[PDB]
Order: structure tokens, then sequence, then C-alpha cells
RNA sequence: UGCUCCACACAAUAUAGAUGGAUACGAAUAAGGCGUCCUUGUGGCGUCGCUGAACCAUAGCAGGCUAGCAACGGUGCACUUGGCGGAAAGGCCUUGGGUGCUUGCUGGCGAAUUGCAAUGUCAUUUUGCGUGGGGAUAAAUCAUUUGUAUACGACUUAGA
């Protein structure tokens, strides 16, 4: 899994001679692969409609490509996850230049932050941000600043060799 | 009778500053930051050497001490304008960082004759260097 | 956190030169020269305009933005000592017993002797540090006054005098005697 | 003239091993230089002499060798495999090892 | 690619560095590691002077003598450590062992021998700013190394020494590199530029 | 006809592992090195780093014989002048000339058959033995003796 990517997967109960031509869900499912992607879609339709993988079908399935991968956004995300003693809702705020990869951050972060594995985690929604000033996390708000540059301290350079002839310097 | 402070000089991430790709399929180009992404990740592009507009870790690139004036977001095309006005390329040949970054290239290149003419021209200059140390 | 850049600025008045080092302080005024080790805690000195020095924390964390606000406090401690000085008073607080104290030498060592603490027959010395100029004031009884250019010296003098007359093994709420800081001001202040 | 060496050194590390058993029929080098698996494809198939003395003259020599070959990189830091005619001694794990440029396709 | 190897001791993270110095002996580098003193322990000194005198209360209840033996003197705090990252108990790990000398200071001969760092074990390098860490030295005194007022004032006469030399090869330094600068600018100079030197 | 040191000659003995050079500031790392100038400082200015991917060395029967040119340098070897070095100095820096080489440059000759590769032998340790050149000319133990000692050893005394 070089990165999570977005998938729409469509489907629908089976037809039948009562309902020929079901609804057709569709949902959006960040997964590392196709069968992920619609074991997710089944598993989220479990808890919306009475239909499981036995009674259903897959429509179609599509990865849904970054319409910009090389603009920064700032996503605001919803997610729903499970911590050891109950269910909780937060609202998180990722600065990205795609949605995969902010929903990778993501992951990242409730696995550091609260634990809270894959397993764990419910996508609520993923929304980018359109206008400064809705933004509302000071972490990424900091970042919005006019002319913000910053510099790097204390450079570590990576040595291949084991011993170093010269006492080196961090500078940058 | 004056305050005096070491300025302690730090090259910043900032939009138009100069970047050496240290790693990956570019390793060794020239880009440009366009955006800061967060503390760690900064959006950048290289179109004169080629290298992508792309996200790409700060711990993977090296800050150059050059900068030039660049619009924060700015695309490709304004970026390799941008990059020619400010004439990018001959700042950085003219620096004595790729300077050495061409001469380990070359010293790499030479064939078995090419280093044993490098001997003999070395012997001939310590000669004269030699000469010259006694003399002085 | 994480923030970004973190500021602080310290102004420096018309008399009084700064010299940072890599973080050594070295700060000159009307009434004399201090210097401050500041090498524990990563922060940037920048001069701006020879009225006023900032001092920054970069991609700083909360305890790390917290020291920034304690190093602005401990070189405007230095300016502050070094232009109008430190001058911390304190008052003999005594019921029955006199407390007497006086001003001696041994080999020039410049001792705090406090006597009849009590009534006790220990003699309790506490050392004059260097810097510090210990006084004893007309006007107003049983209060010693010292002062200096460094505030840190002068309030742990002053504090060495305070911890040395703590009553023992008896209700020290009933029993308040003891030498205890009234006042912390400055010499030059008026 | 002061140098008349053919050869890259290296250093016998163990033999191949895990935890608690060990395959003496295999041996680790690492060829002083070499970084990675891929500067160790160059040296594949390279011979390998290990040079001792011996007090006891054998065929007017007090010097003798173990010859072996680089069969496979090992590792991610350039240290390769190789295999002698003979296994050598394991009390030359440490000892020192003469990689030839023979056969030679560059 | 050196016979001997000295390592200057000073400002490198103590269990990183022995980790470094048993692979190499134990690959046939011999290595001297000089000013053992000047080695730091990440943590601060209340830490790990506790967890010395945690290693110092343990012992063969029925004869100290045939017990864990607690050397105090940095050289063979730092010895400790690099034993137990080598097999000690067996030839090869004594012939790793017999490659390694620590000292504190610098000693003769190493007082004119290159000293090199290990980058890898540095603590300028690997400790996160802001993160207390202890020196070898103070711990040794605080749990009864003698000789630290010794070996300072024997590496202030060494420094000074050294710092005299340093001179004379800056002075002689500037000679030659003017030499050299002069040099250039010739045709076998430039024909040496040509070839990447 | 013993002992010891030196020198050279052959033997034996081994090698935790030579195979161009272990190539010396100190200190900081939210800072430094180098160079330059001054009002000699926590100074001004310039410059560097982003690795030793360096510097040095390095061509010649494992490096031969021989002729010159240019320079008065480089380097080896002994003899030698002085000085410094005690942490474990046992090394560092010098002076003087002598005796070699010099690939800084231009030449003339030699190499072959180890046969298409075989470490293809070039190092540093110890101990003998012989030769020739300096140098020095004791003790300890047992036995006897003491009792400050003592199970025995041991200890502690004495004895031309
Ligand atoms: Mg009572
Ligand atoms: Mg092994
Ligand atoms: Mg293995
Ligand atoms: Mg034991
Ligand atoms: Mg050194
Ligand atoms: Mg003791």
């Amino acid at each position: 899994m070089a990165h999570f990517k977005e998938y729409q997967v469509i489907g629908r109960r089976l037809p039948t001679e009562s309902v020929p031509e079901p609804k057709l869900f569709r949902m959006r499912i960040f997964a590392s692969n196709e069968v992920i992607a619609k074991s997710r879609y089944w598993y989220f339709l479990q808890k919306l409609h009475k239909v499981k993988k036995a009674s259903g079908e897959i429509v179609s399935i599509n990865q849904i490509n970054e319409a910009h991968p090389t603009k920064v956004k700032n996503f605001g995300v919803w997610v729903r996850y499970d911590s050891r003693s109950g269910t909780h809702n937060m609202y998180k705020e990722i600065r990205d230049v795609s949605r995969v990869a902010a929903v990778e951050t993501l992951y990242q972060d409730m696995a550091a932050r609260h634990r809270a594995r894959f397993r764990s985690i419910h996508i609520l929604k993923v929304a980018e941000i359109e206008k400064t000033a809705d933004v509302k996390r000071q972490y990424v708000k900091q970042f919005l600043t006019k002319d913000l540059k910053f510099p790097l301290p204390h450079r570590v350079q990576k040595s291949t060799k084991t011993f170093s002839y010269k006492r080196p310097s961090t500078f940058y | 009778t004056d305050s005096i402070v070491k300025a302690s000089n730090w090259r910043l991430v900032e939009v138009g500053r100069v970047v050496l790709i240290k790693k990956g399929q570019s390793a060794g180009k020239l880009a440009a930051i366009v955006e800061i992404i967060d503390q760690k990740k900064v959006l950048i592009d290289g179109p004169k050497a080629g290298v992508p507009r792309q996200a790409i870790n700060l711990g993977q690139v090296v800050l150059t001490p050059l900068t030039f004036a660049l619009p924060r977001g700015a695309r490709t095309a304004t970026v390799s304008k941008k990059w020619a006005a400010a004439a990018v390329c001959e700042k950085w040949a003219a620096s004595s960082w790729a300077k050495k970054i061409a001469q380990r290239e070359r010293r790499a290149a030479l064939t078995d004759f090419e280093r044993f003419q490098v001997m003999v021209l070395r012997k001939q200059k310590r000669y004269t260097v030699k000469k010259a140390l006694a003399k002085a | 956190m994480k923030y970004i850049q973190t500021e602080q600025q310290i102004e420096v008045p018309e008399g009084v030169t700064v010299s940072i080092k890599s973080r050594i302080v070295k700060v000159v005024g009307p009434r004399g020269t201090l210097t401050k080790n500041l090498k524990h805690i990563d922060v940037t000195f920048t001069k701006v305009n020879n009225q006023l020095i900032k001092v920054a924390v970069h991609n700083g964390g909360r305890k790390h933005v917290a020291a920034l606000r304690t190093v602005k406090s401990l070189v405007d401690n230095m300016i502050t000592g070094v232009t109008k000085g430190y001058k911390y008073k304190m008052r003999y607080v005594y019921a029955h017993f006199p407390i007497n104290v006086n001003i001696v030498e041994k080999d020039g060592a410049k001792f705090i002797e406090v006597r009849n603490f009590l009534g006790d027959k220990k003699i309790r010395n506490v050392p004059v540090r260097d810097g510090v100029t210990i006084e004893f004031s007309t006007n107003v009884k049983d209060e010693i006054v010292l002062s200096g250019n460094s505030v840190e010296d002068v309030s742990q003098n002053a504090a060495d005098l305070q911890q040395i007359c703590r009553v023992r093994n008896k209700d020290i709420r009933k029993f308040l005697d003891g030498i205890y800081v009234s006042h912390k001001g400055f010499i030059t202040e008026d | 003239a002061e140098s008349h060496r053919l050869y890259v050194k290296g250093k016998h590390l163990s033999y191949q091993r895990s935890k608690r058993v060990n395959n003496p029929n295999v041996s680790l080098i690492k060829i002083e230089g070499v970084a990675t698996p891929q500067d160790a494809q160059f040296y594949l198939g390279k011979r390998i002499a290990y040079v001792y003395r011996a007090s006891k003259e054998v065929r007017g020599s007090k010097i003798r060798v173990m010859w072996g070959k680089v069969t496979r990189t090992h590792g991610n830091s350039g240290v390769v495999r190789a295999t002698f005619r003979n296994n050598l001694p394991a009390k030359t794990f440490g000892a020192s090892v003469r990689i030839f440029l023979y056969p030679s396709n560059i | 690619v050196e016979p001997v190897v000295v390592i200057d001791g000073k400002g490198h993270l103590v269990g990183r560095l022995a980790s470094v110095v048993a692979k190499q002996l134990l690959n046939g580098q011999k290595i001297v590691v000089v000013r053992a003193e000047e080695l730091n322990i990440s943590g601060e000194f209340f830490r790990n002077k506790l967890k010395y005198h945690d290693f110092l209360r343990k012992a063969t209840a029925f004869n100290k003598t045939r017990g864990p033996f607690h050397f105090r003197a940095p050289s063979r705090i730092f010895y400790k450590a690099l034993r137990g990252m080598v097999s000690h108990k067996t030839a090869r790990g004594k012939a790793a062992l017999e490659r390694l000398k620590v000292f504190e200071g610098i000693p003769p001969p190493y007082d004119k021998k290159k000293r090199v760092v290990v980058p890898q074990a540095l603590r300028v390098l690997r400790l996160k700013p802001g993160r207390k860490y202890t020196t070898l030295g103070k711990l040794s005194t605080s749990v009864g190394w003698k000789y630290e007022d010794v070996v300072a004032k024997l590496e202030a006469k060494r420094k000074v020494s050294s710092a005299e030399y340093y001179a004379k090869k800056r002075a002689f330094t500037k000679k030659v590199a003017s030499a050299n600068a002069t040099a250039a600018e010739s045709d076998v100079a430039k024909q040496l530029a040509a070839l990447g030197y």
C-alpha cells in the first residue's frame, strides 16, 4: 500500500420479479486496492440497508483521481472511531495536495494520538475548505499566514561511512 | 557602545527557495518551493531540469542559499518563466557547491589513461609548488 | 502543538549595550556588567534597531515556548538590574527576644550574623554574596536592605537570611520570629 | 611503484547462520568499499583467496591459499556470500581476504 | 582503512558508540578510544546515577569479591557497555576485546594521532534538542572515580601544547595554500582543472 | 670459558591476519572554520561546508643499466647541532655538510619460454647457533640460628 486509493463503488440489490432495476447505491471508499474497496462497500451497506454480498451485486468500481493533484488544499475530515470504552465523533483538519494522502495522514494521526486502528475508524466525510478563515484548527491555521517562512535549525546530515574526520556542524 | 548580536544566518523554507533533490528519480536536480504544506512537506517544481510538480518531504531535499521572487502557488509555466528571469541555473553553476559536484562527477568519469595523465601533471605542478615554497 | 514561530521582544535603553555570544548574554549599563549563560534553552537572538532585541523559538512545543518567555524575563531582569538595580528590604520580626543582626568579617568573607534569635546561643552566619551590599537603615526600626545589580543574587541572599531564622520544634503560626522580605524594588527608583 | 595490489581487500565476517546454527559451507565477506547489493553485484563470481602462512614449507613456500569465489550478495549493506573449495577455518572471522578482479567482464 | 582507528569519545552516546566499536572489533579493526570521561549518556544525571547505584547493590551475597565488579572509571564504564555487546567468554570475543583500548583523556602516543568521530553515535546528531544528558566524568566521580582532577589538569596541558602545534600547522597551511593558488592559472593547472583536479 | 649488549650469517619458531600513508587544534552545534583589515572585540568584511567522493602519495627488471637538459627544489640514508616532550614521556621539531635517487624535461639499451591463471613467496615475532666488537665480575635457597612469628609451610633475626 504505497498509498490509499479512492474508489467509487456502485452496487444494488439483486433484481427480482417484484423489483427489477433496484436503486443503485454508491459510496466513495478509501482502500488499498479493489478487493478491499468492494469489501468496505458491502461492510458499510450492511449498516444502512437490508442487503449483504449474497443478496447484492457490485455494478461498478472506478478509481477517483484528484482533480488537481498539484494544488495544496486544506481538508476538513469528519471521522467516527471506537476507542477502548466507546464510540466518538471528531473533526480534524489536514493540509495536503490530495484527498487520498490526507486520509492516509488521518489514519496515521488516529493511530498515533488515539491508538485507533483502521479496524476502528469510519471516514464520515472529507471535504476541502474552499475559503480561508473557515479553517479552525490552529495547527493548520498557522500555515496560512502571509509570506510564511521558517528555518530548519539543527540540520543532521546522514553519514554513509562509520567514521568521520571532521567533527561535523549542524548549520543550515 | 552598541549592541552586538550574532545573526546566525539560516536558509529559510519559503516560496521561491531553491532546493537540490538528493533522494529519488531527480536526485541532484534543482527545484523551487511553490507552497509550504506543513512543517515537513513542501510543494516543489523543477521545470527547467524536469522535476515534476510534487509534494516532497523536506528531509529528502537540501535547501540552497539561492532564492528568487515567485508568487505562492505559481503554476509550472510561471515557475519556469521566473526561474529563467532570475537565472537560477547560472547562479547555481557559479557556486563552489555546484563546482564541487561537477568536480566529483568529472573525477569519477576519468579513464585509466586520464588518471595516469593526472598523476604526471600533479607531479609537475608539485615540482613548481615545492620550488616556490623553498624560495618563499 | 508545534507553533512555527514564537516571538519575544527585549527592549534595551539608551545607556545599555547588550552583547550576545552563542548564548552567553552580557549586559553593560550605568551600574556595571552582568553575564548570563543561556546555552540550555535553544533560542535565537537577533538585534533589530539597537533599542530592540528579538528572541525567538522555531518549531517549538509548549515547554519550549514557555522557556522563551522565561528567557525574555531573565534578560529583562539583567537590564533592569544594571540600570535601576534591585533593592530587597527585610524586617526583623520577634516577640520577646530582640534579634541582633550585624555585618562581620573573617579573612575577608563578609558574613551577616544573627544573634539572640529566640534567645538561641547559636550564632547564625549567612555569607554575603559578591555584588550584594548590606545596609541597616535609619528612620525605621529593625530592617535590613540588600542591594545589587543581580536580582538572582540579591534575592537568594535575602532568601538565605530568611531561611536561616526558621523556627524549629514550635507552632510556627504562634512563633513568628524571623527576618522576612518586606519589599522588593529597585535602587535607583524615584 | 609503491603499491602492487591487483585485488580488493575484504574481511571474513562469519559463516552463513541463523540465531543458533551456522553453516561453514558458506562464508560472509565484507568487500572494502562496497556498501549496497548493487555495488556488490559487480564482484559476483570473482575469485577470493585467503592467504595465510604456515611454519612448514610444502612446495617451495611457507605461504598457502584457500581459493573460493563470490556467489551472491547478502543483506542490504554490500556484504557478499563466498564459497571456498575448502571451508574457511572460523578462526579467520575478522581476517583479511583478497577479492581478485578476475574473471573480468569490465 | 586505517590499521588503528582512534575515536575521540567526547560528545558520543555511550551505548551507540559501544555497539559501533563492538562491531568494529569483531570485524577485525583495532580501535583506541580516547577522552572516555567526555562520553555522554542520554538522560538526566540523577537517572544515570540512580541506575549505577542499582548496579552497585548487586553482588555475590556470600563473597563480594567473586561478584559483579563495579568499575568506576569512565573508560571502564564504556568497556562494560562494550562487553555484553561482545561474546566475551569465547576465544573470538577475547581476540575482539584485545583489539580495543579505552583511555581517559588522550595519553601518548595518541596525542599526535588523528582522532575520528562516529557521527552515527554523536549526541549532537542523535539526541533531540532539549533532551537532558549525562557526562560520564561527573557520573564516574559521583560513584567513586578518583582521578577527574588529574585528568582535567593533564588535558589542559595537552590542549595548550596542541593549540601551539595547530598555530604552526595553520601558518604552514597558509603558505602552502598561497603557493598552490599562485601556481593556479598556469598551463599545468589548467590541464589539471580540465580533469577535475 | 660462563653472562650481557651490539653488528652480521645460518637455522628453527610462530602469526586473531602488512599488502601506498593511523593524515594530531580547541571549542560550539539555535553555531562554526578559514582569510583579511582595524578602533584587538561576544569586532567589520569576505569566504567555506551540504562529507574522506578528501589530502598526500603514486610511472621505472616488486621497479634494471646508461647519456644529457633545466632547477638548487624534493626525498632516502647514516654522521651531526640544538631544543622540546613524564599520562603510558621512548616521540616531535630542528641545524650542518656528506653520500644516493629523483618521473621536473629529453634520450639509448634490457625484459620474452613463469609458456592462457595458480599468494606465486617481498612482512614482523620469538628462540637458538656461529663469527667479531664493547661491557660487568652476584646472589638466593637448604642446612645452622632468633622468637617481635608460628599447626606445617610461611614470617622475623643472626652467622667467614
Ligand atoms: Mg511542643
Ligand atoms: Mg562470526
Ligand atoms: Mg547468514
Ligand atoms: Mg559473580
Ligand atoms: Mg584530532
Ligand atoms: Mg573503594
